[PDB]
């Protein structure tokens, strides 16, 4: 290994590192993701494709169970080693223990591995924060988020990476219980969210949801755009 | 060691008033060949305590060899503290017990004789670390022959004197050299007082055999 | 040494008896067998004394961590699994081990059945034991699911009283543990002679 | 790079371990306070956010059945501290059958609160309250990331700590009862929280003799806040 | 070839009364056919309130001793306090299961005040399991002892016979004559008697003699 | 001024500051002193009471390494126990490996190259020890060796250790050293040391005087020195 | 011994990275690679790095490395360095096929690759694998294909690739000159023709200054055709004809 | 001022700092003296709070049947030389079933604290013990520091403003040697009662005293068999 | 024996110009056949086979460790495999586990990469490599094959007669043998083709 200690205080009682890794999740892409209360959503932004090549292997919402999905933002790789070993993880708990993986497990064991690594002798912390939802006990939805430091934090809704103060700024006024929550108003209102990002072009827009019991559905490119065109009339009927 | 190759035999020692007396005899023989007629087989430690062995002489250099490095190390100390004859026989307990936990024994048969600090001692080590203290001990076939003799002027008188324990040495020495096949007939005696430790030399018996002149 | 144990409407029943000899020697006559693991747990003794207690008392250690760590009580099958991998590690070193674990659960009854030959397996009957078999005969006669609970108690103590009525290597007093769904509770602890009084005629 | 981790002062102690000391002030306050009749414990959880959920911030976690916790500043580092307590404790219920008293359980702590190496890995941020109930009655205990570990009878920690010291000095007395020290310790908290105190802000972990279990109130806490 | 064990015998008995745990054992310790010394207790005082007694295996059961000896020391100058009955009991079952694979060839017996200052015998096996039982002998002379403390402690297989508390002096009545009886038909026991009481004002010792044979 | 940091640099003029920067270290020690005879070698280290606060025979810097040898060690006290039990240590090697004393080149060697891989590396420092080697065999006679902090280790008559290095051996050395037995040597020792500083800078001192040779049959120990008590009745006459 | 550590895995002090942009400007000044969008078959493209004139070009291949069978990788930066890189890919692909009896593919093959990259942008403090490298080849589940490994870890699966400084004007022609539907690979090669004919500054194209090579699907083999150097001639003087042809508007 | 940093480096001038340091650290610990007659010895210490409400911090601590030792510094190399007192101490009464002679015991302390002296990568100890024992010949008073440079006296003391409390054991060390234990432990609070600023007096709560005897086990008293030794005092002569 | 757990044998002849192998077809426990299609000949590129005798465990795992080292030589140097370079690496493949060994009998039979040179060669089960000209076999029956190739080997064959010879010495030793049967599998190879024949051979 190395002697080395990448960790040191402050004089006045900070991590200079672990904060300011903080900045580069800050700097990265835009993800959101609510519950609703049988359906659950979420969505990454900026696919910022070339318009002319591929993007199915740049997929920034995977899964690991059946139950449960994941996101991120920052930088990639360090998000593809969480993954590969949160993979290995929830298989390891699938040999012992015969349940479906909870949630609050396999988020323990992120914040776990995350706050050991960045406590060991010359090591570099993971620039991301992941976005862990699932609904495993009686269906009950739950999302919980990280933290460069390894602190999972249980919310409702989240909005992190590029401008996460203006997005929540519009959860704000999206923070309302009725808000009518249908699964297409919910998803769209989730849109509208991501419609209320820095450039908003339309098309790089991608989102998937998980209804409780199904699997994963990647959706197209079209229903979205209906969801757009009646949030805009929606809008003409406020004037 | 599985297997014994040079051993010795019996060991005789016996406490008296202020003193300890150990005598053993000069034979190293291999199987049945006496091939080793001119050994010695007690170690006399530093100033206070005494070692006598059993078994197999190989394994009683090497823990002279170690024993004498420790009693070296404790003089250059230089604190005037020394070990008690009783803190060598814990030592040597732990040793060999530790020796056969490993599936390694030493195969010896070990008597430790001590004077120090008003109190005798006489204490007792065997291969499988069964130790004891014993007003009297007798090791290998001596605790089938000499023993009976030693426990019997025991119970007949309590205590004794220098002369009485070495006059009763020679003559159980005596009966060993009578009926112990892997004997020989010289012995030397040891001694421990206050006065220091000494070795006497290479002594002999003196036998009978008038009844071979019976049919 | 003869264990029971079955699973019907109203929880499970244990019973064991106390005998645990060496060799043609009885040792003693109050051998606790049914080892109390947790408020929730039961673990027996089915052969060797040593092996059967170290092995429960770790796994209740493990599990005790296990609640601390979740805030949720453990299930029965994964106390099953951690005992099966724990005791799998020793394989061929002469593990002599066959105990039941039983327990309530988020699916209500749970019983399973682990060896040292690791046949971890779920079930609704299940003996262990030299004279198991008198057990299973007596009770495979009695058995049911839609019992009652005075007829339960019957059913067990009447086949422990076979049991060690045939066999040589069991007697004593015979305990009876009753597993509910908030906890397990122990009903009584006969003796053989005072149930050959009463079952004499 | 300005004295790093091994390297004492030219009039004093350690660098690190001061500044570890400094870390501690940004955490939340935490208030626990010996009683004869029972432990008693508060915290502040300074929720930002109507989505931050309040009941999954935790500060009190569960040691044993009958100890108690509360932690500063820095938490994973905390939790894992936390973890491997529990595992201790756990060890010696199963080596002796019993409790591994309070104090025997901070020793255990403090042997490594600074076993800090890097070579032949940094201190700890966090500064934790012990509660628990041995056989010598109740224990209230306060350790700090240097081990220098103190019994206390009524510690206050981590922001705004200086007037909370005060008040409480003002207050405390050895005889008193424990919904009097209840209400006792948050007049103060309300005192030095910024926001209005109602049911999600503060949590309360009281542990007796008699009521080993359960060392928690669970919105009773909320008629307990409305008799002020 | 080599083999690690040998049968030194020995014969240990323990009784739990209301307030007294009394231990006794012989001092012969022998091998074979022969008689090694006369002298040698099994006993062991620990704390003001505990006795160890070790028969089997003599140099696993000075080994032992030391063991605990150390692990008393740990406890003690760890936590303030000693240690109570069964959490000694607790510990040597752990040691006798650590050494499971390779075994101590060793009977145990403790016993002790609880923390109610009552008496309790915590009998042992070889491998390490316990139990809280009123009345053990172990050794050789085992079977030799166990059906008369059945007899008379327990009041056992016995008609019209009513249960009356088990006093002191009744108790040392009832060891010096098992011990008779079976110093009498053992080869493994007698020459001495080291009896250990353990009471709530400390430790009392005592010395019987034996038949010398 | 940038190159007496480390102890792997060398320097624009090619050696190494941190091996002078040790060696002058044990400049402000101690005075020790050491001189053979020919049937023995004499220790002497004049040694300080601090004010009032002492024992008067505890630390000794006399130690005593093998059955035969001895160090005379002045400098930093408590690494020059930890280069004792090194030497200890290499005793009991070739004492375990080979059933005989310990030749004094060989250990002497030994123990230079345990102080010159002490020197080499930059993870450590090297040592603030000087100290002395006595011997006596009956096929060998009398040795006395010397090692610098660097680890140069060779063979001497006399020797001094501490301020007074030259001046002692201004008058060391007009010592008709080799017709003398040791018993006279004892009382040279005690003039040697009781010449230097009597009183100008301290105040009180204190004499240790080791003894190894012929007369002590091979051994090495302390002399009695309150028997013949040759310092102070010759102390007292050699003030004029 | 604390004074010699550079930063090597350490943060910016204005909240960047340091190796992972120093490595991919140690890229930029490197040779040019390409691939295209074509169906039935896939191509590579390569320029010739030290073009003097007292070389053997013995080897057959100086960019590419005919992997594992169906399978070949173009590279660009430090050249041992890959070389390494280069037999721990061929030894991890073979392990796959070791374990399974099954072609490896190919996705998890480069992300075992990033994750090998990845490890020393992490920790270990050494210098990071500053090389990007291409990546041709088939499998069962999705055909033809390329991928884009870089310092980082990250890896995108492309149609048409970029290389550095030299190649951002290149991807800018692919962009304006996108295809789709044309698979035919003689189109595909005249456009490749194109770009380095745009891109490089060898004048007039010198074929011995390129590299072509290409894998196409045959009947259950999945051949790499490392071709000769007259079809390049004669590819060139076509593409010379279409520049006449371009001429054709005056 | 460059070469100040870290062990590895001998100053220009060859005293390295980071000892000096150490000291200067153990310079700030609170009073505590030790004294032996010759049949007891007795060391006194000083506790002191972090405020009113809390308790006092401890610093006279147990080791083994017959040694205890005294404390002045950092608390977590205290109680890490502690564990490895206690388990030297429990290692030859183990193999050796003795207890052990005192002066092999602080030579194995010295050559454990010589290695993070010596290489790079650990810090001095800050450390400030005062170690009571038996062997055969009586008691010993031993002091340690972090240079490891273990002294033997017949009365020291250690920590803050402890030079008057050596002017004292110089003026009474004479007196010291023939008392039996009650006056001699009064001598120990006659030099803690100059440890501290005339102003305000010792009190209970604030003193430890722990006696070893040659007959008798070593005991640590607080407050309560500390009550009889606070009186049979006059007051400071003011 | 071990070797005649799951049975086997494989026959190998060097012609004039060109390398006859053939081995059995039969798989099966000790006395209970399985299946009749089990492979013991493998293709080790071109122009050149391996064939595989004993323990069927052995047999895939060493065809697969084989095929390993072989395509990690092949990818190293883009050249394929002289037959004695083949010859090297199975001794050592087998002779790395001199005390855990294999139970199997390599043949190997190839022609020469640059001319049309045939090669036959045989190993033991601890890697004893055994060049000749004329014939090598192995598996459970020996003396069968031994007997019949030493009755019908001619130094100069066209591959007809070649083929001819080496199928009424497989089918007659392998009638005479027990354990191994139930079809004969022959490959006969040469510069410019490779030929693969079935022979209806006794199913008893």
């Amino acid at each position: 290994s190395y002697d080395r200690a990448i960790t040191v205080f402050s004089p006045d009682g900070h991590l200079f590192q672990v904060e300011y890794a903080q900045e580069a999740v800050k700097k990265g892409s835009t993800a959101v993701g609510v519950r609703g209360r049988d359906i659950v959503v979420l969505g990454v932004e900026k696919k910022s494709v070339a318009k002319l090549q591929d993007e199915r292997t740049v997929r920034k919402i995977c899964a690991l169970d059946d139950n449960v999905c994941m996101a991120f933002a920052g930088l990639t790789a360090d998000a593809r080693i969480v993954i590969n070993r949160a993979r290995v993880e929830c298989q390891s708990h699938r040999l012992t223990v015969e349940d479906p993986v909870t949630v609050e497990y396999i988020t323990r064991y992120i914040a776990s591995l995350k706050q050991r690594y960045t406590q060991s002798n010359g090591r570099r912390p993971f620039g991301i924060s992941a976005l862990i939802v699932g609904f495993d006990f009686d269906g009950t939805p739950r999302l919980y988020q990280t933290d460069p430091s390894g602190t999972y934090h249980a919310w409702k809704a989240n909005a992190i990476g590029r401008g996460a103060k203006s997005v929540r700024e519009f959860l704000e006024k999206n923070y309302t219980d009725e808000a009518i929550e249908t699964d297409d108003l919910t998803i769209k209102l989730v849109i509208k969210a991501l419609l209320e990002v820095v450039q908003s072009g339309g098309k790089n827009i991608e989102l998937a949801v998980m209804r409780r019991d199904q699997s994963l559905k990647i959706l197209n490119p079209e229903e979205i755009e209906k969801y757009v065109a009646e949030i805009e009339k929606e809008k003409e009927e406020n004037e | 060691t599985q297997n014994p190759m040079v051993t010795g035999t019996s060991v005789l020692g016996v406490k008296f008033e202020g003193g300890v007396v150990i005598a053993a005899d000069m034979l190293g023989s291999y199987g049945s060949l006496a091939r080793f007629r001119n050994i010695s087989r007690i170690m006399r430690v530093n100033n206070s305590t005494m070692l006598g062995a059993s078994g197999d002489y190989a394994d009683f250099q090497y823990l002279k060899q170690v024993l004498g490095q420790m009693v070296i190390d404790e003089e250059l100390l230089g604190d005037g503290h020394s070990y008690s004859p009783r803190a060598i026989h814990s030592w040597l307990t732990r040793a060999m017990y530790s020796r056969r936990s490993k599936m390694n024994p030493l195969w010896n048969t070990m008597v430790i004789g001590g004077y120090a600090d008003g109190e005798s001692f006489l204490g007792y080590v065997d291969m499988l670390g069964v130790a004891y203290e014993a007003p009297s001990l007798a090791t290998g076939y001596g605790a089938y022959l000499a023993q009976p003799l030693l426990r019997e002027v025991l119970e007949k008188q309590p205590v004794l004197s220098q002369t009485e324990a070495r006059d009763l040495v020679e003559r159980c020495m005596r009966v060993l050299y009578y009926r112990d096949a892997r004997s020989y007939n010289r012995f030397q005696i040891a001694t421990v007082t206050e006065k220091g430790v000494e070795i006497e030399g290479p002594l002999s018996t003196e036998t009978n055999w008038d009844i071979a002149h019976m049919i | 040494t003869t264990t029971l144990a079955f699973k019907f409407r109203h929880g499970v029943i244990v019973a064991a008896d106390s005998r645990a000899t060496a060799g043609a020697y009885i040792a003693s006559q109050t051998v606790k067998k049914v080892i109390e693991i947790n408020p929730y747990l039961l673990g027996t003794m089915a052969g060797g004394a040593a092996d059967c207690s170290f092995w429960e008392r770790l796994l209740a250690r493990q599990c005790r961590i296990y609640e601390l760590r979740n805030k949720e009580r453990i299930s029965v099958a994964a106390a099953s699994k951690l005992l099966a991998n724990m005791v799998y590690q020793y394989k061929g070193m002469g593990l002599s081990m066959g105990t039941m674990i039983c327990g309530w659960d988020k699916r209500g009854p749970g019983l399973y059945y682990v060896d040292s030959e690791g046949n971890r397996i779920s079930g609704a009957t299940f003996s262990v034991g030299s004279g198991s078999v008198y057990a299973y005969g007596v009770m495979d006669r009695g058995y049911s699911y839609d019992l009652e609970v005075e007829q339960a108690y019957d059913l067990a103590r009447r086949a422990i009283y076979q049991a060690t009525y045939r066999d040589a290597y069991s007697g004593g007093a015979v305990n009876l543990y009753h597993v509910r769904e908030d906890g397990w509770i122990r009903v009584s602890s006969d003796n053989v002679a005072d149930l050959h009084e009463k079952y004499s005629g | 790079y300005d004295r790093g981790v091994n390297t004492f002062s030219p009039e004093g102690r350690l660098f690190q371990v001061e500044y570890a000391i400094e870390a501690i002030k940004l955490g939340s306050t935490a208030i626990g306070i010996q009683t004869s009749e029972g432990v008693c414990l508060a915290v502040e959880k300074r929720i930002t956010s109507p989505l931050m959920e309040p009941s999954s911030i935790e500060k009190i976690v569960e040691i044993d059945a009958h100890i108690g916790c509360a932690m500063s500043g820095l938490i994973a580092d905390a939790k894992t501290l936390i973890d491997k307590a529990r595992v201790e404790t756990q060890n010696h219920w199963f080596t002796y059958n019993e409790t591994m008293t309070v104090e025997s359980v901070t020793q255990a702590v403090s042997n490594l609160a600074l076993q800090f190496g890097e070579e032949d890995s940094r201190p700890f941020g966090v500064a934790l309250l012990f509660g628990g109930v041995d056989e010598k009655g109740p224990q209230l205990f306060h350790m700090d990331p240097s081990g220098t570990f103190v019994q206390c009878d009524a510690r206050a920690i981590g922001s705004a700590s200086e007037g909370a010291q005060s008040s409480l000095q003002e207050v405390y007395h050895k005889s008193m009862t424990l919904k009097e020290a209840i209400k006792s310790s948050l007049i103060i908290l309300k005192q030095v929280m910024e926001e209005k105190l109602n049911a999600t802000n503060i949590e309360l972990a009281t542990v007796q003799p008699g009521q080993n279990f359960h060392m928690f109130t669970k919105e009773e806490l909320e008629e307990v806040i409305k008799d002020i | 070839r080599f083999s690690p064990y040998v049968f030194n015998g020995g014969t240990i008995l323990a009784i739990a009364g209301e307030d007294f745990a009394i231990v006794a054992s012989d001092t012969r310790l022998s091998e074979g056919f022969s008689i090694h010394t006369r002298d040698s207790p099994k006993c062991y005082k620990l704390t003001d309130k505990t006795v160890i007694g070790c028969s089997g295996f003599h140099g696993d059961c000075l080994t032992l001793t030391k063991i605990i000896e150390a692990r008393l020391k740990m406890y003690k100058h760890s936590n303030n306090k000693a240690m109570t009955t069964g959490a000694i009991a607790a510990m040597l079952s752990t040691i006798l299961y650590s050494r499971r694979f390779f075994p101590y060839y060793v009977y145990n017996i403790i016993g002790g005040l609880d923390e109610e200052g009552k008496g309790a015998v915590y009998s042992f096996d070889p491998v390490g399991s316990y139990q809280r039982d009123s009345f053990k002998a172990g050794g050789s002379a085992s079977a030799m002892l166990q059906p008369l403390l059945d007899n008379q402690v327990g009041f056992k297989n016995m008609q019209n016979v009513e249960h009356v508390p088990l006093s002191l002096d009744r108790a040392m009545r009832l060891v010096k004559d098992v011990f008779i009886s079976a110093a009498e038909r053992d080869v493994y026991t007698g020459d001495a008697l080291r009896i250990c009481i353990v009471t709530k004002e400390g430790i009392r010792e005592e010395t019987v003699s034996l038949r010398k044979d | 001024t940038g190159y007496d940091l480390s102890a792997s640099t060398f320097s624009p003029d090619g050696r190494v500051f941190q091996v002078e920067y040790a060696m002058k270290a044990v400049e402000n020690s101690s005075t020790a002193i050491g001189i053979r005879c020919k049937d023995g070698v004499v220790f002497g280290v004049e040694k300080l009471v601090l004010s009032k606060l002492y024992e008067e025979g505890s630390n000794k810097r006399l130690f005593n390494v093998d059955r035969h040898v001895g160090m005379a060690v002045a400098g930093l006290l408590a690494d020059a126990r930890s280069l004792a039990d090194i030497a200890r240590e290499e005793a009991s090697n070739f004492r375990s490996n080979f059933g005989y004393n310990i030749p004094l080149k060989h250990l002497a060697d030994r123990v230079a190259m345990y102080v010159h891989a002490y020197t080499l590396y930059s993870a450590v420092r090297p040592f603030g020890c000087s100290f002395m080697l006595g011997s006596y065999s009956v096929n060998d006679g009398a040795q006395l060796y010397m090692i610098d902090p660097s680890g140069v280790s060779y063979g001497y008559w006399g020797c001094a250790i501490g301020k007074a290095r030259q001046a002692a051996k201004t008058e060391i050395e007009k010592l008709q050293m080799k017709e003398m037995t040791c018993r006279d040597i004892v009382k040279e020792v005690a003039k040697i040391i009781y010449i230097v500083h009597d009183e100008v800078k301290d105040k009180a001192f204190e004499l240790e005087l080791s003894w190894v040779g012929e007369l002590t049959n091979g051994r090495h120990e302390i002399v009695p020195k309150d028997i013949r008590e040759e310092a102070e009745k010759y102390a007292k006459e050699s003030l004029k | 011994s604390r004074r010699y550590d550079s930063r090597t895995t350490i943060f910016s002090p204005e909240g960047r990275l340091y190796q992972v942009e120093y490595a991919m400007e140690a890229i930029g000044h490197a040779g040019t690679c390409l691939g295209i969008l074509a169906n039935d078959g896939v191509l590579l493209a390569a320029e010739r790095r030290n073009i003097h004139k007292l070389l053997d070009e013995v080897f057959f291949s100086e960019k590419i490395y005919k992997l594992n069978e169906d399978m070949a990788c173009s590279v660009a930066g430090i050249t041992s360095d890959a070389n390494v890189l280069t037999n721990e890919l061929r030894l991890i692909a073979q392990r796959y096929l070791l374990q399974y009896q099954e072609p490896i593919p190919c996705e998890q093959l480069v992300t075992a690759l990033c994750d090998i990259k990845q490890a020393y942008t992490q920790f270990g403090g050494k210098r990071p694998f500053g090389v990007s490298l291409l990546y041709i080849g088939w499998d069962k589940h999705y055909g033809f294909q390329l991928y884009q490994s870089d310092p980082s870890g990250n890896y995108g699966g492309w149609k048409a690739t970029c290389i550095g400084n030299n190649s951002a004007a290149a991807v800018s022609m692919l962009k304006q000159d996108y295809k789709e539907g044309e698979m035919t690979l003689k189109s595909a090669l005249a456009l490749a023709i194109k770009v380095l004919n745009k891109t490089m500054d060898v004048s007039k194209l010198s074929a011995e200054k390129v590299e072509i090579a290409t894998l196409t699907r045959e009947n259950g083999k999945t051949v790499i055709r490392v071709l000769k150097q007259k079809e390049v001639e004669q590819l060139i003087k076509k593409h010379e004809e279409e520049e006449a042809k371009a001429e054709r508007e005056k | 001022n460059q070469y100040d940093n870290d062990v590895t480096v001998w100053s220009p001038q060859g005293r390295i700092h980071q000892i000096e340091y150490a000291m200067e650290a153990v310079k700030q610990g609170s009073a505590t003296v030790g004294l032996k007659s010759k049949t007891h010895a007795v060391l006194v210490a000083l506790k002191r709070a972090q405020s009113e409400l809390a308790a006092h911090q401890k610093k006279i601590l147990h080791v083994d049947n017959h040694i205890g030792i005294s404390i002045a510094g950092l608390t977590a190399d205290a109680r890490l030389l502690c564990n490895f007192m206690r388990q030297e101490c429990l290692d030859s009464r183990f193999v050796f079933d003795r207890p052990l002679p005192v002066s092999r015991l602080v030579s194995l302390i010295g050559s454990k604290t010589q290695i993070p002296t010596q290489r790079y990568g650990r810090r001095p100890y800050g450390v400030g013990l005062l170690i009571a024992g038996y062997d055969d010949m009586g008691p010993h008073i031993f002091q340690t520091c972090p240079s490891a440079n273990y002294f033997d006296c017949r009365a020291m003391s250690i920590g803050a403003r402890s030079q008057s409390a050596r002017t004292y054991l110089e003026r009474h060390m004479s007196e010291f040697m023939e008392c039996n234990l009650n006056e001699l432990v009064k001598h120990g609070l006659r030099a803690l009662r100059e440890t501290l600023p005339a102003e305000q007096d010792l009190t209970t709560k604030n003193v430890s005293i722990g006696i070893v005897g040659k007959d008798l086990e070593f005991t640590i008293y607080d407050d309560d068999d500390v009550s009889p030794f606070l009186e049979g005092l006059e007051e400071r002569p003011q | 024996s071990i070797m005649s757990y799951n049975g086997g044998a494989v026959m190998a002849m060097k012609g004039k110009n060109c390398v006859a192998i053939a081995a059995d077809r039969r798989f099966g426990i000790q006395a209970q056949m399985v299946t009749t299609d089990f492979q013991k000949i493998f293709p080790m590129g071109d122009r050149l086979y391996i064939g595989l005798a004993g323990l069927a465990t052995d047999v895939q795992t060493v065809a697969q460790r084989l095929k390993f080292r072989l395509n990690l030589y092949e990818l190293k140097e883009g050249r394929q495999i002289k037959p004695y370079t083949l010859m090297s690496m199975v001794a050592n493949l087998l002779y790395e586990k001199r005390f855990g060994p294999y139970y199997t009998e390599p043949v190997i039979a190839g022609l020469d990469p640059k001319t049309f040179k045939p090669f036959i060669c045989s190993l033991d089960l601890i890697g004893c490599p055994m060049v000749t000209d004329d014939f090598v076999v192995s598996g459970t029956c020996a003396e069968q094959m031994y007997g019949m190739c030493e009755s019908l080997w001619e130094p100069n064959m066209d591959p007809d007669h070649l083929f001819e010879t080496i199928s009424q010495a497989m089918l007659n030793a392998v009638d005479r043998d027990a354990v191994s049967g139930m079809g004969v599998i022959v490959h006969i190879i040469e510069k410019d083709k490779i030929t693969t024949r079935t022979l209806k051979a006794r199913m008893d």
